[PDB]
RNA sequence: AUAUGUAAGAAGUCCUUGUUACUUAAUUGAACGUGGACAUUUGAAUGAAGAGCUUUUAGUGGGCCAUUUUUGGUAAGCAG
RNA sequence: AUACUGCCAGCUGGGACUGAGGACUGCGACGUAAGUCAAGGAUGCUGGCAUAAUGGUUAUAUGCCGCCCGUCUUGAAACACGGACCAAGGAGUCUAACGUCUAUGCGAGUGUUUGGGUGUAAAACCCAUACGCGUAAUGAAAGUGAACGUAGGUUGGGGCCUCGCAAGAGGUGCACAAUCGACCGAUCCUGAUGUCUUCGGAUGGAUUUGAGUAAGAGCAUAGCUGUUGGGACCCGAAAGAU
RNA sequence: AAAUUGUUGAAAGGGAAGGGCAUUUGAUCAGACAUGGUGUUUUGUAUU
């Protein structure tokens, strides 16, 4: 859409909306990152705090498959059993017949208590657990079994 | 809405059978929605020039 | 429902009767003033027949007319002008007399020519230039049924009532003289009688509080 | 090559155009900088008052 | 000349006619701009300039946030009314039976909405069935929950996320944001 | 160099990148020319899989 | 003298001290608050052209000249 | 009586410019009532030509005015710079990654188009995966990981719920703003049952601290404007190297 | 095509020319009176 530029609109005056006094020059203050630390620093320190420095220790050779672990939330896992029988266990809540969930088949490395499960049993799948996803599994009536 | 449509048979004026309007064309109408579609599929339709 | 002839006839009857208290309060108004007016011609007589001296109440009204233009003008004045409403050159406005208004007009004594009106002078700005402030628009007054819908709550029902609150300064003459719009005057049509504008009266320029002859330049700058 | 070195010119009025209205005020201010302690009593009395209303109006 | 106190020619500084081309949308401003003009009802007016309102202005609301609204004591039979997209909650397992004027349904949400009983209805049969917006409540979502409201007013202790493109160690951690490096902030 | 709030960007773009582009526009070809492949293989090895 | 900081109330004023791990010799104070009383003079004037608020970005970052105050200089269409 | 001053909703006269505007309306005035008016904007009557006569254009003449444009500049007509003239060409573009806003689609999901299928053979149409972003943050890291309450209390809040023909209040209050809290990481503390004889910190805290939670809001496409690297709005070095 | 030239010709001319406002003079030109009007003395009254 060069039709809607404004250089479309500025045909006719002399500086194109760059100014008579301060010119469009090539790189007046420097090109890139220049000096983030001499005439910069205003912006630098103001926009980006923390630019300058090195803080934690290194990690040759690191892995985001080392460090995979997604988490999911308790509601977020009752949501995660399909709903055409989550219906069904949820208006049949009772042991002996309360449902698997495989949050590794989810893809999910460890669960968290955010909140408010029903009173549903519910047999849960996880890698990893929280103290407090346990506890609330618990009080809902299930049971939380670790898998590798 | 719209109950029945016939069919054209050409022999004749029309025939008997007629069919429900499968609410496709029911659905809404959206220039503004064909419009930029449109546009960008006319743009996918295209051959690259340059100069040397 | 024709709404040609029930309707027709009570909006009539109700307009009559508006126009008949309308009258009486006219009358009322005009046989105050006259009656205000012989009073303070004979107080004077009587001090001076008991050899006393009768000293003329201050002026409760001033009218104040924005005389210079726009340009190079500090800011408190011009802060004091624009609360004033004198936005404009020729441009006027009714002042109620306190210890503020007297130190706004100290302030802008160099822009303004202002003074003490009469009912004469007051009764001629009202009419020949009468514009009301409704929904922030400048329109003309024109009808008593316009005064009194923008200031039946205070019992203005008419440009006399209006007028009257001014010359006679009383509860409600901030809310009418707010609703009066201020005045666009034209330049005076004899001249301002002096070479230079820009002096104080006494000094023989224009400007200051030349006390009752505002009547006169009013009366030719409208 | 000397230039101006400073000036007030024109600030007065650049700071008028939108500028020296006054800031806004709120109740209940920040309870930040006030004496700890006082925060501390401050903290307990009110969560107190709010359990003696609620069953006041239970 | 004047000496004016405010700015000459200026713009009301607010929406109508809204920017989006839908005729259906028209439609129903032009609808509802008749129902504030002819009405007087608040609602009518709140519901027209919703309308105007443009898309970050109009944030999605969540049939958990409709569930509260009409949890909200005397409310469970108020037509719950939002100007904008209602959205599916997976954290919630209960519905009552209100019933929901919007713009726009998704999916699962819509499905809740039918589940539970209630209805999902337009604003134009909003308007048809209560005119002065009768019994109404209108909800709206939060607007100041974005990546760029928390982005907005960055600066030395505020606390405003700053605008970074990887986040982790060694990306703005550093002099500036502690004191064992230089200052903190 | 430096302006108001924005993120930091690293663009590699200091080299010759102008004369290392390839731009897939031969992606329909490609396409044409691999299921051409396969279907001429399947005919040269015609009961093979 | 001119400039200049505040205040001119409802986020206010008066009886119940209800809470406290603060404070007091002490149900003494401090802070916050529940119950009650105060309308067209809700506590000066004038005005208000709609208050308030957020985002984003341009140009600019050589200035100069009156009237007053004023520095260096004999002075300057000098410099500040 | 009269220099004077003030008032008259006092009485007459002579000039000028203007004539905006609608299918019933308004406010008013005028003899004891028919209706007429100068009352919400010009009508009535009468003349000359049925044309360059009025006018538009144009060239002179006359009265007054009028310095040569662009640029740098506090200041240009400048004794500052470019411009003898004319034709054609001639300078903020595209890309990668992005910020704000807007429109669109779907929405706790979102993106078909690396590929595969089929094709009216670079269009179009269709497709079990994965992946990117989002849904969780915090710490240097090992690690831990978001409801003690109707997802809290107070203040203000648009909107919505009655007695309601003169002045008249409560209830709920979800955007958002201010404040006091609660929860999740980090720091510093405290430390109960139990001991792979020294190990996990349950609990209770702290004028500390996080780009958090506290009934999601994002993803994708496109469009002004702005950013960075690229030749980078166009033209321009003295140079350096092979 | 323009720059730049020679010639139908027209006007101007006391050390520039060009321009704005306003008329005058000369040259040139559009708009407008068969338009939707009289019922019968002129007619080329299904054409009015």
């Amino acid at each position: 859409p060069s039709r809607f530029t404004k250089t479309r609109k500025h045909r006719g005056h002399v500086s194109a909306g760059k100014g008579r006094i301060g010119k469009h020059r090539k790189h007046p203050g420097g090109r890139g990152m220049a000096g983030g630390q001499h005439h910069h620093r205003i912006n630098m320190d103001k926009y980006h705090p923390g630019y300058f420095g090195k803080v934690g220790m290194r990690y040759f050779h690191k892995q985001q498959a080392h460090f995979w672990k997604p988490v999911l939330n308790l509601d977020k896992l009752w949501t995660l059993i399909p709903e055409d029988k989550r219906d069904q266990y949820l208006k049949s809540a009772s042991k002996e017949t309360a449902p698997v969930i495989d949050t590794l088949a989810a893809g999910y490395g460890k669960i968290l208590g955010k909140g408010r499960i029903p009173n549903v049993p519910v047999i849960v799948k996880a890698r990893f657990v929280s103290k407090l996803a346990e506890e609330k599994i618990r009080a809902a009536g299930g049971v939380v079994e670790l898998i590798a | 809405s719209r109950p029945q449509v016939t069919v054209h048979s050409l022999t004749g004026e029309a025939t008997a059978n007629a069919l429900p309007l499968p609410a496709v064309f029911s659905a809404p109408i959206r220039p503004d929605i064909v419009h930029t579609v449109f546009t960008s599929v006319n743009k996918n339709k295209r051959q690259a020039y340059a100069v040397s | 429902a024709e709404q040609v002839a029930a309707e027709r006839a009570a909006r009539k009857a109700a307009n009559k009767e508006k126009r008949a208290i309308i009258l009486e309060r006219n009358a009322a108004y005009q046989k105050e003033y006259e009656t205000a007016e012989r009073n303070i011609i004979q107080a004077k007589r009587d001090a001076k027949a008991a050899g006393s001296y009768y000293v003329e109440a201050q002026h409760k009204l001033v009218f104040v007319v924005r005389i210079k233009g726009i340009n190079k003008i500090p800011p408190k004045p011009r802060k004091v002008l624009q609360l004033l409403r004198l936005t404009r050159i020729n441009s006027g406005t009714f002042v109620k007399v306190t210890k503020a208004t007297l130190e706004l007009l100290k302030l802008i004594e160099p822009y303004v020519a202002y003074g003490y009106p009469s009912y004469s002078t007051i009764r001629q700005l009202v009419y020949k230039r009468g514009f009301g402030k409704i929904n922030k628009q400048r329109v003309p007054l024109s009808d008593n049924a316009i005064i009194e819908a923008n200031l039946g709550k205070y019992g203005i029902l008419s440009i006399d009532d209006l007028i009257h609150e001014i010359i006679t300064v009383g509860p409600h003459f901030k809310q009418a003289n707010n609703f009066l719009w201020p005045f666009k005057l034209s330049n005076p049509s004899g001249g301002w009688g002096v070479p230079r504008k820009f002096k104080h009266f006494i000094q023989g320029g224009s400007f200051g509080n030349r006390e009752e002859f505002i009547n006169k330049l009013v009366k030719s700058m409208n | 090559a000397k230039s101006k070195n400073h000036t007030a010119h024109n600030q007065t009025r650049k700071a008028h155009r939108n500028g020296i209205k006054k800031p806004k005020t709120y109740k209940y201010p920040s309870l930040k900088g006030v004496d700890p302690k006082f925060r501390r009593n401050h903290k307990h009395a009110l969560h107190g008052t709010a359990k003696a209303l609620a069953a006041a109006k239970k | 000349g004047i000496d004016h106190t405010s700015k000459q020619h200026k713009r009301s500084g607010h929406r109508t006619a809204p920017k989006s081309d839908n005729v259906y949308l028209k439609l129903l401003v032009k609808l509802y701009t008749f129902l504030a003009r002819r009405t007087d009802a608040p609602f009518n007016k709140v519901v027209l300039k919703a309308l105007f309102l443009s898309k970050i202005n109009r944030p999605p609301v969540s049939v958990s946030r409709i569930a509260r609204a009409l949890k909200q004591e005397g409310a469970a039979n108020k037509t719950v009314v939002v100007v904008g997209t209602v959205t599916d909650d997976a954290r919630i397992f209960e519905f009552p039976k209100t019933t929901v004027a919007a713009l726009r349904f998704t999916a699962g949400a819509r499905a809740k909405i039918v589940k539970a009983g209630g209805e999902c209805i337009t604003l134009d049969q909003l308007a048809v069935r209560a005119p002065k917006g009768q019994n109404t409540l209108i909800l709206r979502g939060p607007r100041n929950s974005r990546e760029a409201v928390r982005h907005f007013g960055m600066g030395p202790h505020k606390g405003k996320a700053p605008r970074i493109l990887s986040t982790g160690r060694k990306f703005e951690r550093a002099r500036g944001r502690r004191r064992s490096k230089g200052f903190k902030v | 160099a430096i302006s108001k709030n924005l993120p930091i960007l690293k663009n590699h773009f200091r080299k010759h990148w102008q004369e290392r582009v390839k731009v897939h526009f031969d992606q329909a070809g490609k396409k044409v020319s691999r299921r051409n492949a396969r279907a001429t293989r399947a005919a040269k090895i015609a009961p093979r899989p």
